[PDB]
RNA sequence: GUUAAUUCCGAUAACGAACGAGACUCUGGCAUGCUAACUAGUUACGCGACCCCGGUCGGCGUAACUUCUUAGAGGGACAAGUGGCGUUCAGCCACCCGAGAUUGAGCAAUAACAGGUCUGUGAUGCCCUUAGAUGUCCGGGGCUGCACGCGCGCUACACUGACUGGCUCAGCGUGUGCCUACCCUACGCCGGCAGGCGCGGGUAACCCGUUGAACCCCAUUCGUGAUGGGGAUCGGGGAUUGCAAUUAUUCCCCAUGAACGAGGAAUUCCCAGUAAGUGCGGGUCAUAAGCUUGCGUUGAUUAAGUCCCUGCCCUUUGUACACA
C-alpha cells in the first residue's frame, strides 16, 4: 500500500475522551480535490504536513 | 484576559458624561486628565477607568453609543 | 583627556555583572581575570561570543573591567555574557555616532535577545504545606 | 562636633516626615550637614501555628515588622543640636545623639 | 611579564609545587602521610606529595586576599560532611594540619603576620609567585 | 567569526531536512543553531515556541532524568560535545546530519489512542517529542549497570538510527508502537 | 612493563584469611577484616610500597615486611589513632590485632557482660539494639 | 547469573592482540576494547598509556569520565 | 455571548442597595532620572611591592559620584496600538515596541459543622479532691520496650557514578538576655579530631564575613565485583553540654561492612526558574534537625486540551428523603 502525505488546514475541536486528540482537516498535494476526516493527537498547528499511510480508515464525525 | 467589572465602568462613564471636552485620543493624552478630576485612590484603579474610557471613544468615533 | 567611563550593569537572579569600560587596548578583564579562565571551561565560546559575532576591531581601543557580586557558576557565566555585550552599547551612543550604534544591534538581536534584555525569571518564595515553590507534601489517606 | 543623629521609627512615612524637617531644621540654620543615609530595613519573619491545637489543617503565619533607620551628622556643636530635636516629637521616631 | 592571572592555575598547582620540590625545606610535619586533611573527609590523598599540593593553594590564596588567619581559612578547605544515613551538611577544615602550613611558610619567608590579625604575603612570597608565571607561560606557547 | 557561525568544530549549513513533514520542527539552519546548547529558557513557555527550539537543545534537555542528572547542565553539554566526536570517528560524516537521519527512522508515523484501544495519525511535533523521549532513554538502558559510558551509548544509538537495522532501543518501539496500532485499529 | 609478570600469585595467604592477589594492594588488603581502607592505605605508606601496581607482583619476602607493620603497629610508627583495641581492659596496650584475634577479644566482654549481668550484655542476649535504637519500626526482616 | 571475570593484566595471546587488531580497530575506547578483550576498563586506560609512549595513537579530546584516541594518519 | 468569576453587555417585574470575587495591602525583576550615604562601593591618583610603557594588589589614604550596595517619593501597563473573531456591544485571539500583554502571597460574603482545643489562659458553668490531696516539692523510671501493621521523612540500589586534590560563586538571616545563672566569634597556639588557653571586634551595612556553602568545572585511582556504591549493626578509644547519659545526650578516630539489581496491585506532587538535584539561616537548643518555615545554587520532560475518573457551582427534572 502507497503512503502518502497530507497538509493540516483547519482544526475543529479536541475529540477523544481527555481531550488529546484533536479534530484535523488535511488536503492531499498529490491532489487538492480529495480529502478524508481524521483525528491526530498532541499539539496541532495549521499549515503543517504530517505523513498518512493510508486512506481506507475514516473517522466517524462527532 | 481582562473584564472591566462595575466599579470600573461606573467611575469610567460618568467622567465621560460631565467631562467630555477635557478627554483626549491616546491613553496617556487623557490619563493625567482623570488625575485632576476624580480623586482616585490608586495608581492602578486610575490606568483601569482610563483604558475603558479611551476605549469608548472607539466606539463613539464608529458611531453613536446606547 | 577625555575619560572615557563606562559604567554598564547587567543582571541575573543573583549576580549583578557590572561592565566598566575605558579607553585603550583590547583586553578583557573579570576582577583582573580574563575571559578565558572561567569554569566551566566547556562553554568557553559561550564567553567569546561577541568576539565571536562583532570583530575584534570593535573592542581594539576598547578594554573592559567587570565587577561580579553574587550568582553561581552558571549564572556569572550569562551575566558576564550581557554585561559585556550591553558594555559597548552604552560606549557607541555617548561618544561616537549612531550610525554604528544602529547596525552593531540588529545583529545582537539576530542571535539572541538574552544579550540586550535581562531574564526577569527569579526564584519565588517557598510556599507552606511545600518544599519548593509549586510542589506541596505527600499527603496520604488513612 | 561631628555629632551624629540617629532616627528609628517603626512607620514608613511616619520617619520620612521627620527626616526630611531635619533636611529643613538644618538648611533654614545654616550649618553643614551630612544628608540622612537611607540605611537598609529588617524583616522580622515571625512563622507559627494559626491554630492553639493541633486539629487542623498545617496553616503558617507571617508575620513581618520593616524596622528603618536614619543617620544624620552635624558640623555644629552641641548646643544647635538639642534645640532642633527637642521640638515636636513624636511617638513614632526615636532620636539618638552621638558626640563621635 | 604575566601575572598568575593570566596562567592557567589548574597546572599552575603543580607548577609551584614543582618551585617546592626544588628546596623542599619548609619543615614537613611527620605526621602528613599518614593524616586525614579534614573532620569530614573518608580517605587519604592517592598521592604522597600532597602537603607541597596544599601549600601551593595556601600561597595563591592569600595573594588574592590575605588578612585570613587558620580559623577562617578551613572555610575553602572544607566541604560536604557526608555522615550516610544523614543528608550532608558544609564541614569546616581541620586546624593543625591547616594551621602548619601556616608555620610551614612562617620560618622561611614566604608569608608573615599580618598586623590586627591574619596572615599577609610579604613581598619574598610575591616575587616567585610571579616569576614562575612566566615559565608556565613559555610553557603554553 | 561573524559572518558564520561554527557549532564547536562543525558547520552549521549543509545538512539536509530530507523529510517534507519535519522541516519546519528542526531549526538549526541558521536561524536558532548556536554554538553551545546552553540557554535560559522561555521556549516552552507558550505552545509552538519550542519547536523553534532547535533539536540538538531538546535532547541535551531529555537527558535531564532519574534525578540523580537532574539539576546538572554541565553533564550533558560535555557528554554531547564528546558524543559528536565519536560519531564522525565510526561514520565520518557530519554528525549534525546522523541525529536528522536519526529523527525521522525512530518515530513511528501512526499510533493509538484511547476513545478497547483504537489507533489514529500523529502530529509532526508529537512524532520528534516521542522520538526524542525514545532515543535519549536508549542511551541510558545501555549505559546502566555496564562498562560502556553514556557518551559512547548515545554515540551507538545515533548511528543505527540513521541506518534502521532495527537494534537501536527507539528503533524497537517504532517497529512495537506502529504494529500493535495496525491489529488494534 | 606491564604484561604478566613470573611468579604470578592469584591467592595470598596471610594470617588464615583469603587476599584476592586480582585486586590492587591498597584494597585488597581491606577484605581481611580489622582491617579497612584506612589503615590498609597507610600501612602502604610506612614502608616504601609503590601503591600503584597489583597484588599478583609484590615478592614474599616483602609481605613479610607487611604483616610484621600490622603486627607490631607502634614499634614501626603506627599512630595510636588507628588501633581497634586502645587501652585494653585486659593487657592495657594499644595494638592492632588481624583477622583471628580481633573476634578473639572481641568476645571475652560478652561474657565479661554476662559476668556482671550488665544492661549492655542482656540486648546481645536478647538480639536486640544496643546503642539505644528503636525496634519498634525497625528489625523487622531479621524477626520471622 | 552472570559474572564479568576480567583480566588484570596481559597475557601473551592478548598482548599480541593489542599490537595487532588495535591498530586495525578505528575506535579507541576503554569501554569498547575491554568489551571485545574482556579485560577491566581501567586496564584499557593503563594500556592507551604505553601506546602514547609507543607514539602510534593519537589524542581526539580527553576527559576523566572517557580518554578519547584515534588512529594514525592514512598518508 | 463573554469572563478566572452573580465579569459585564444585553433582554427583563423588577428597581434601589450591599457583600464575596473584584477592589485593597506586601514582594520580585524596568528606572544610566532626584534625595541621600565616612556603618557600602565606583572612577582617577598619591605612595609601597612584583614581572618585562603596560598588567595586578577587599595593601593604605584622598577629588568627585551613585553605574554596581540600600531605601523614600515615585514613574512604568492600560489592551495601550495594529490585524483577524464576535449583535461588532460586552469582549477574545496573534503581533510591533516595550522589564513586565495572565508573578506570587495576606485579607477573603450569608450560614453551618454536635470536627478539635476545659492539656494555652488569673476565660469559664456544673461535678470531684482538699490533709492519709487530682495542691505543691524532691529522688528514680516510663513517655525511647517489641512477633507485627500503617503514615510523614533521609540514604542509596552506582561509571551522567564513588574517592582524592585544585577551583569557585548566596540572601533570607542570626548574634552578649528584667528574672536569666545563658551570645556570634576573629587571631596565635596544644592536639589528627572533637575540645582547651590568652586576648580582642560586634547590641550589629562597623565584627564574625567581601558569608571563599555544596552538586556541578578540571586532573589521578576505581571497572560491573553487592565492588572503593550503600552505611545499617557492632567493639575499642578522646572531649564537649549537663549536678546527673546507664537505654551508647552530642561530636571525633579505627574497625565491623548486612539488605538493597529501579520496587506488584495501587497511590502522591507539578506544569515556567516550574518539578527536581543541592547547600545555608530561624523555631525546636544547657547539650541538638532525620521535622518544618524561609533563602540560595543548578534546573528540566510534556501540555496550553478534557470531563474519561475523582471533586466544585448553576438550570431543568422525579421523590414515599427532610438528623436530607
Amino acid at each position: 500500500q502507497p503512503i502518502k502525505l497530507a497538509r493540516v488546514t483547519k482544526v475543529l475541536g479536541r475529540t477523544g475522551s481527555q481531550g488529546q486528540c484533536t479534530q484535523v482537516r488535511v488536503e492531499f498535494m498529490d491532489d487538492t480535490s480529495r480529502s478524508i476526516i481524521r483525528n491526530v493527537k498532541g499539539p496541532v498547528r495549521e499549515g503543517d504536513v504530517l505523513t498518512l499511510l493510508e486512506s481506507e480508515r475514516e473517522a466517524r464525525r462527532l | 484576559g481582562r473584564v472591566r467589572t462595575k466599579t470600573v465602568k461606573k467611575a469610567a462613564r460618568v467622567i465621560i458624561e460631565k467631562y467630555y471636552t477635557r478627554l483626549g485620543n491616546d491613553f496617556h493624552t487623557n490619563k493625567r486628565v482623570c488625575e485632576e478630576i476624580a480623586i482616585i485612590p490608586s495608581k492602578k484603579l486610575r490606568n483601569k477607568i482610563a483604558g475603558y474610557v479611551t476605549h469608548l471613544m472607539k466606539r463613539i468615533q464608529r458611531g453613536p453609543v446606547r | 583627556g577625555p575619560l572615557q567611563s563606562v559604567q554598564v550593569f547587567g543582571r541575573k537572579k543573583t549576580a549583578t555583572a557590572v561592565a566598566h569600560c575605558k579607553r585603550g587596548n583590547g583586553l578583557i578583564k573579570v576582577n583582573g581575570r580574563p575571559l578565558e579562565m572561567i569554569e566551566p571551561r566547556t562553554l568557553q565560546y559561550k564567553l567569546l561570543e561577541p568576539v565571536l559575532l562583532l570583530g575584534k576591531e570593535r573592542f581594539a581601543g576598547v578594554d573592559i573591567r567587570v565587577r561580579v557580586k553574587g550568582g553561581g557558576h552558571v549564572a556569572q557565566i550569562y551575566a558576564i555574557r550581557q554585561s559585556i555585550s550591553k558594555a559597548l552599547v552604552a560606549y557607541y551612543q555617548k561618544y561616537v555616532d549612531e550610525a554604528s550604534k544602529k547596525e552593531i544591534k540588529d545583529i545582537l538581536i539576530q542571535y539572541d535577545r538574552t544579550l540586550l534584555v535581562a531574564d526577569p525569571r527569579r526564584c519565588e518564595s517557598k510556599k507552606f504545606g511545600g518544599p519548593g515553590a509549586r510542589a506541596r507534601y505527600q499527603k496520604s489517606y488513612r | 562636633h561631628r555629632i551624629r543623629i540617629t532616627l528609628t521609627s517603626r512607620n514608613v512615612k511616619s520617619l520620612e516626615k521627620v527626616c526630611a524637617d531635619l533636611i529643613r531644621g538644618a538648611k533654614e540654620k545654616n550649618l553643614k550637614v551630612k544628608g540622612p543615609v537611607r540605611m537598609p530595613t529588617k524583616t522580622l519573619r515571625i512563622t507559627t501555628r494559626k491554630t492553639p491545637c493541633g486539629e487542623g489543617s498545617k496553616t503558617w503565619d507571617r508575620f513581618q515588622m520593616r524596622i528603618h533607620k536614619r543617620l544624620i551628622d552635624l558640623h555644629s556643636p552641641s548646643e544647635i543640636v538639642k534645640q532642633i530635636t527637642s521640638i515636636s516629637i513624636e511617638p513614632g521616631v526615636e532620636v539618638e545623639v552621638t558626640i563621635a | 611579564g604575566v601575572t598568575v592571572k593570566d596562567v592557567n592555575q589548574q597546572e599552575f598547582v603543580r607548577a609551584l609545587a614543582a618551585f617546592l620540590k626544588k628546596s623542599g625545606k619548609l619543615k614537613v610535619p611527620e605526621w602528613v602521610d599518614t593524616v586525614k586533611l579534614a573532620k569530614h573527609k573518608e580517605l587519604a590523598p592517592y598521592d604522597e606529595n600532597w602537603f607541597y599540593t596544599r601549600a601551593a593553594s595556601t600561597a595563591r590564596h592569600l595573594y588574592l586576599r590575605g588578612g585570613a588567619g587558620v580559623g577562617s581559612m578551613t572555610k575553602i578547605y572544607g566541604g560536604r560532611q557526608r555522615n550516610g544515613v544523614m543528608p550532608s551538611h558544609f564541614s569546616r577544615g581541620s586546624k593543625s594540619v591547616a594551621r602548619r602550613v601556616l608555620q610551614a611558610l612562617e620560618g622561611l619567608k614566604m608569608v608573615e603576620k599580618d598586623q590586627d590579625g591574619g596572615r599577609k604575603l610579604t613581598p619574598q612570597g610575591q616575587r616567585d609567585l610571579d616569576r614562575i608565571a612566566g615559565q608556565v607561560a613559555a610553557a603554553k606557547k | 567569526t561573524p559572518d558564520i557561525k561554527l557549532f564547536g568544530k562543525w558547520s552549521t549549513d549543509d545538512v539536509q531536512i530530507n523529510d517534507i513533514s519535519l522541516q519546519d520542527y528542526i531549526a538549526v539552519k541558521e536561524k536558532y543553531a548556536k554554538y553551545l546548547p546552553h540557554s535560559a529558557g522561555r521556549y516552552a513557555a507558550k505552545r509552538f515556541r519550542k519547536a523553534q527550539c532547535p533539536i540538538v537543545e531538546r535532547l541535551t534537555n531529555s537527558m535531564m532524568m532519574h534525578g540523580r542528572n537532574n539539576g546538572k547542565k554541565l553533564m550533558t553539554v560535555r557528554i554531547v560535545k564528546h558524543a559528536f566526536e565519536i560519531i564522525h570517528l565510526l561514520t565520518g560524516e557530519n554528525p549534525l546530519q546522523v541525529l536528522v537521519n536519526a529523527i525521522i527512522n525512530s518515530g513511528p508515523r501512526e499510533d493509538s489512542t484511547r476513545i478497547r484501544r483504537q489507533a489514529v495519525d500523529v502530529s509532526p511535533l508529537r512524532r520528534v517529542n516521542q522520538a526524542i523521549w525514545l532515543l535519549c532513554t536508549g542511551a541510558r538502558e545501555a549505559a546502566f549497570r555496564n562498562i560502556k559510558t553514556i557518551a559512547e551509548c548515545l554515540a551507538d544509538e545515533l548511528i543505527n538510527a540513521a541506518k534502521g537495522s532495527s537494534n537501536s532501543y527507539a528503533i524497537k518501539k517504532k517497529d512495537e508502537l506502529e504494529r500493535v496500532a495496525k491489529s488494534n485499529r | 612493563s606491564l604484561v604478566i609478570p613470573e611468579k604470578f600469585q592469584h591467592i595470598l595467604r596471610v594470617l588464615n584469611t583469603n587476599i584476592d592477589g586480582r585486586r590492587k594492594i591498597a584494597f585488597a588488603i581491606t577484605a581481611i577484616k580489622g582491617v579497612g581502607r584506612r589503615y590498609a592505605h597507610v600501612v602502604l605508606r610506612k614502608a616504601d610500597i609503590d601503591l600503584t601496581k597489583r597484588a599478583g607482583e609484590l615478592t614474599e619476602d616483602e609481605v613479610e615486611r607487611v604483616i610484621t607493620i600490622m603486627q607490631n603497629p607502634r614499634q614501626y610508627k603506627i599512630p595510636d589513632w588507628f588501633l581497634n583495641r586502645q587501652k585494653d581492659v585486659k593487657d592495657g596496650k594499644y595494638s592492632q590485632v588481624l583477622a583471628n584475634g580481633l573476634d578473639n577479644k572481641l568476645r571475652e566482654d560478652l561474657e565479661r557482660l554476662k559476668k556482671i549481668r550488665a544492661h549492655r550484655g542482656l540486648r546481645h542476649f536478647w538480639g536486640l539494639r544496643v546503642r539505644g535504637q528503636h525496634t519498634k519500626t525497625t528489625g523487622r526482616r531479621g524477626r520471622t | 547469573r552472570d559474572k564479568l571475570n576480567n583480566l588484570v593484566l596481559f597475557d601473551k595471546a592478548t598482548y599480541d592482540k593489542l599490537c595487532k587488531e588495535v591498530p586495525n580497530y578505528k575506535l579507541i575506547t576503554p569501554a569498547v576494547v575491554s568489551e571485545r578483550l574482556k579485560i577491566r576498563g581501567s586496564l584499557a586506560r593503563a594500556a592507551l598509556q604505553e601506546l602514547l609512549s609507543k607514539g602510534l595513537i593519537k589524542l581526539v579530546s580527553k576527559h576523566r569520565a572517557q580518554v578519547i584516541y584515534t588512529r594514525n594518519t592514512k598518508g
